[PDB]
């Protein structure tokens, strides 16, 4: 029931993890 | 308005921001993996393909190409490209 | 188990505003 | 082993990326709204001062200042910042060594 929410939020974290460590990349080579 | 996509040499998406979605309608998952061409209007295909051709010569420096991008909803949105090069390219697509 | 959800939906909220950071500074460092 | 930063005109972190806590033991929270000087040794903490006034007036320019970080376990840490400005705001490019 709730296990279903912690679930989509772990997930989610992931994917905004992942996003943060390319974009961090980017902003680090256009230096 | 706009989100910042990265391809490769050829033009397959590398990576796209979460601001695809509110732009052109489709999901970072449905971008990457695919040439940016795919999406592109037939009668703009060789400018794109050429305007890519170009960003490697120019070493740097930063084009700009219009072209159609055939959103999820299956209509033609006019795209401002604003691309150049880093190994990878880093584009800047804006919906007009 | 609540305190699961509450801590990640605080932890998304920061790493929203991580890439929204991210993303401005990025598309200001290409003009 | 380096983290990127954003301050403004006095040098306030305005944006810290989540490697510092590698890079110094920091936390972005422990640094957001904190001055990067209140982290800079004493002895060579003008420095680090001149530094920020120089960029500034040399508008789109790159420095380099090497000076001495406190990290979070209390110890310090040789720091090479090599920083410019976009004036908005200031980004840096905090090295570790």
């Amino acid at each position: 029931h709730l296990e279903n929410e912690v679930a989509r939020l772990k997930k989610l974290v992931g994917e905004k993890t992942k996003e943060i460590d390319e974009l961090t990349r980017i902003c680090a080579d256009l230096i | 308005t706009e989100f910042i996509s990265r391809h490769n040499i050829e033009g397959i998406f590398t990576f796209v921001d979460h601001r695809c979605v509110a732009t052109v309608g489709y999901q970072p998952q449905e971008l990457l993996g695919k040439n940016i061409v795919e999406f592109c209007h037939p009668e703009d295909q060789q400018l794109l393909r050429d305007s890519f051709q170009q960003v490697v010569k120019l070493k740097g420096q930063v084009l700009s190409v219009m072209f159609r991008f055939r959103s999820k909803n299956q209509e033609w949105l006019w795209m401002r490209t604003s691309s150049f090069t880093f190994e990878y390219i880093i584009c800047t697509n804006t919906n007009v």
